[PDB]
RNA sequence: AGGACGACAUUAGACGAAUCAUCUGGAAAGAUGAAUCAAAGAAGGUAAUAAUCCUGUAGUCGAAAAUGUUGUCUCUCUUGAGUGGAUCCUGAGUACGACGGAGCACGUGAAAUUCCGUCGGAAUCUGGGAGGACCAUCUCCUAAGGCUAAAUACUCUCUAGUGACCGAUAGUGAACAGUACCGUGAGGGAAAGGUGAAAAGCACCCCGGAAGGGGAGUGAAAUAGAACCUGAAACCGUGUGCUUACAAGUAGUCAGAGCCCGUUAAUGGGUGAUGGCGUGCCUUUUGUAGAAUGAACCGGCGAGUUACGAUUUGAUGCAAGGUUAAGCAGUAAAUGUGGAGCCGUAGCGAAAGCGAGUCUGAAUAGGGCGUUUAGUAUUUGGUCGUAGACCCGAAACCAGGUGAU
RNA sequence: UAACUUGGGAGUCAGAACAUGGGUGAUAAGGUCCGUGUUCGAAAGGGAAACAGCCCAGACCACCAGCUAAGGUCCCAAAAU
RNA sequence: GACAAUGGUAGGAGAGCGUUCUAAGGGCGUUGAAGCAUGAUCGUAAGGACAUGUGGAGCGCUUAGAAGUGAGAAUGCCGGUG
């Protein structure tokens, strides 16, 4: 392009509405705010969730449960994103990650089983489904809990 | 993708293979338009500023008794309405800047420096030798090899006597391989690379 | 930036003026009253410009109602006559005809009596 | 500044896969005499808030 | 503590390249033609718009004196290890406790931890304190003495600059002022810019007591004459083309003779004997000609904005991936670098947990929520939240002062 | 020729007369409260002298063309003394 | 091309006119810019030209960007004049 002929994609750009500006418009006199009232008020809505006076929805209900501090999550891998290894390869943490199959290790890996495996390899991660161990040692293979 | 490299005088020398990565896509025109619609925000001082109701002198107390005059009802002198002032919704200071991913980034360098190269405004040369600054000269030079009036010159590094040599020229801009911005290429008319800054941006931006 | 009105307003208040040459007093110089006259005027020109098409065709009835009690005939069976005769003149035509020749008239109160 | 969360209503609801929020049952925890023994079977069975109510209330649990 | 010799930086300054002619004009920098400089084509002046006319700019040079830094000498101070380890020393009305309070995100509570008032009141290395009541074991530390740069906050000022900031009702209240003026006092608080390039600011004559004026003269221009650039509207007059003294009106509109003119030249313009139809505008209302509200008239000014979050839609890049924040470098840009962090690829359950399933359940029953892929970053539009949040308007409340002329 | 589902944005929560089925009142009210239609609200045009709600009818803009609705045809004032 | 549709208040959706400033391009101006005054001109509307008088130095057009972007009403505020 040159600097004297610039045209944005067409659909991305659009004008922004101006309210109580004349009557053709069809936004005039009260700007779209209808007749008098609490919500005609310059700063006049009312609090979010509040009913005018009937009991809120989360004051009916009760309260249930705890939250656990010590709780632990593991960063998942599933079977058949074990399938762009090549056979005989030692799948260990450190390669998981290299390898952009895990992003973040939060208290560690954990292999499930989901797709088809089709490859022979020696995994070692920090915990297995019953699945999945059963999976790799079905076409030769073993696995390792770290 | 292959270019001729010339002397100061418009002779020829050997040929250049610049890659088709950079030079040679097809240039895409929506991040072009976003990428000099950035640029040029990002210049502007957002340096003005207004006195509302708070801000203005005075206005403390109230004009006159609420019923009883005749007169309207009023609740300082400093309300928007009077012709003392304080001012309802004006400018404030801020910032214009905003950001894009970096893909998008290098596509819109890629996209403008391809586009010089299809409508033959991309000129390659050896090399730049001046030992003093001297403007008539590299004048002289920018007319050899026949140059539009509007030309960015491009060297491998901070070159001092060229960049200080087409310095006093109207229309003409000097810079560096990374110094290189989209509003500065399709400013320009032509581009003046020597072979080594072209080999540079050839893998920077690969 | 700051945008000071500026020649916009005048000029648009200066064309509604100039459309209300010729009212009485006041209603030709100060824009407001200017403004509402004009508008009504506007409002005016629409309703009568559908009455003029009732006003005109009202007044060739009458014309033709005349012409026709000189030949001992009233408009009402005038019109039924020359409706069973097949002629199609429209009440424009039919009274500058008898305004202007009367011979001719005469010859289609004719046709007129004796389709009848 | 940011927008802060309602506790009292993170407090009493959880979200599902898709966007929905499970929550729990009133009239439970007390009078439980005055009630048939399937009344107080399935009382105890979750459900969800309606979609009337979220509409209400959506924005007090956005970063939920 | 105090001497020496230096080096920079301020606080005045200096040098600094390159143009002539004709036309229009009051005047040229403009137009036309032919030249020149550039490490200088920033900017401001000059009788219109100048890289080459002036002040300057790029570049280079400069301090008698006083400050501020900063080096190198001088100067002034001064030994440092190892083994024994439990013989001696190691901060007392202290630490703690009870009662009454306060501060910690935390409302006295499972309240640990930290301070104040009143009373009580330890131990001594086999010691003492903490790890959210308390006990035991482990782990970390060693209170009740003091000092300490840098990274951080602010701007009444000074120096050099910048602006998709205002342009005389704006921008400071104030371009000429905390002054006129108001009030016993504390205190409140204005209005008011522009002759011309150059004063060349009208010699002299006439009417007039003067003020004002008519000529003459200056000037490109005096309807640029000091109440001085341009000079709108309301409002006030003078002269005229058409019309009006038997007529009942929201003052127009449609039809239409007569009289007067002649255009952005087109089935033109001004006026209007007479006929038809016709109860202003805004707001607020079931409903307003309303005898319901508002406006004397004209001009200026005067009301959904911005920052940060959330959600949804359009656009664009990449895609089982997508993307960086602060910081550092860079011209107060683009950009480069930076992978802590965030969302997604897997859910269910209060939780332990299990996992294409999981919870409930004695159940391999039934049911709930799931599976049988598309996300993410930036940005335009709509709406919401926190902020005064579309604008103007109370009676009142609290704090600190001023008044018994 | 619509209906339903999912999502973005609303305004409304003072109604009125007429016809008809009813309560209340006194087989009073231009009264008041419900059911069922229509019109006004937010609807100009023709008729009912004038007259939001009654009768006929739903205005995209020209025209000095024609046919009809309600209501009308001695003069005001179009059409049958 | 045939056929159909086009009254409208709260309110939803779409397409545009004009004002000040910025960027790039291309222009006009002492042989007279902006402003102001008059006219019998053009466009579906907001609005755009041209000619003449006054004025005496600045201003349009195209594409894109950004907003102190449009007044007849607030017993509105200030000035002037009935
Ligand atoms: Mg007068």
């Amino acid at each position: 392009m040159k600097l004297h002929e610039l045209k944005p994609a067409e659909g991305s750009r659009k004008e922004r509405n101006r309210v109580g500006r004349g009557v053709a418009t069809g936004n005039g006199k009260t700007s779209g705010r209808g007749h008098k009232g609490q919500k005609a008020r310059s700063g006049g809505g009312v609090r979010p969730g509040f009913e005018g006076g009937q009991l809120p929805l989360f004051r009916r209900l009760p309260k249930r449960g705890f939250t656990n501090i010590n709780r632990k999550e593991y960063a998942i891998v599933n079977l058949d994103q074990l399938n762009k290894f090549e056979d005989g390869t030692e799948v260990t943490p450190a390669l998981l990650v290299e390898s952009g199959v895990v992003k973040n290790e939060k208290s560690g890996i954990k292999i499930l089983g989901n797709g088809s495996l089709d490859k022979k390899l020696t995994v070692k991660a920090h915990k297995f489904s019953a699945s999945a161990a059963e999976a790799i040692d079905a076409k030769g293979g073993a696995h390792e809990v770290i | 993708a292959n270019y001729d490299v010339l002397k100061l005088d418009g002779t020829k020398s050997g040929s250049i293979e610049l890659s088709d990565a950079v030079f040679g896509i097809e240039p895409n025109n929506s991040v072009l338009f976003e990428a000099i619609n950035l640029q040029r925000a990002s210049l502007r001082q957002g340096t003005h500023a207004v006195k509302n109701r708070s801000a203005v002198s005075g206005g403390g107390r109230k004009p006159w008794k609420q019923k009883g005059t005749g007169r309207a009802r009023q609740g300082t002198i400093r309300a928007p309405q009077w012709r003392g002032g304080g001012i309802v919704f004006g400018p404030t200071p801020r910032s214009y800047a905003y950001k894009m991913p970096k893909k998008m980034r290098r596509l819109a360098l890629r996209s403008a420096l391809s586009f010089k190269a299809q409508e033959n405004g991309l000129t390659v040369v050896d090399a730049f030798n001046f030992e003093a600054p001297k403007t008539k000269e590299f004048k002289n030079v920018l007319s050899t090899l026949e140059q539009p009036k509007k030309v960015l010159v491009v060297t491998e590094n901070e070159d001092v006597n060229v960049e200080l040599s087409a310095r006093n020229i109207p229309g003409v801009q000097v810079t560096t391989a990374q110094g290189l911005n989209v509003l500065d290429i399709t400013n320009a008319d032509s581009l003046v690379i020597t072979e080594a800054a072209a080999k540079k941006v050839e893998e920077v931006l690969g | 930036p700051r945008v000071k009105g500026g020649t916009v307003t005048r000029a648009r208040r200066k064309k509604t003026i100039k459309l209300a040459k010729g009212y009485f007093g006041s209603k030709h110089t100060l824009y407001k009253v200017a403004k509402q006259q004009v508008m009504k005027s506007g409002q005016y020109a629409f309703r009568d410009r559908r009455q003029r098409k009732r006003d005109f065709r009202k007044l060739w009835i009458t014309r033709i109602n005349a012409a026709a009690r000189q030949h001992e005939m009233s408009y009402s069976r005038l019109m039924n006559g020359l409706k069973k005769a097949g002629i199609d003149i429209n009440r424009k035509m039919l009274s500058e005809i008898a305004i202007s020749d009367e011979k001719a008239f005469a010859q289609l109160v004719t046709k007129a009596k004796d389709a009848l | 500044p940011k927008m802060k969360t309602h506790r009292g209503a993170a407090k009493r609801v959880k979200r599902t896969a898709s966007g929905q929020l499970k929550r729990s049952r009133a009239f439970t925890s007390h009078l439980f005499a005055n009630k048939s023994t399937k009344q107080k079977r399935q009382l105890r069975k979750a459900r969800l808030v309606s979609k009337s109510d979220m509409k209400r209330v959506k924005q007090l649990l956005a970063y939920k």
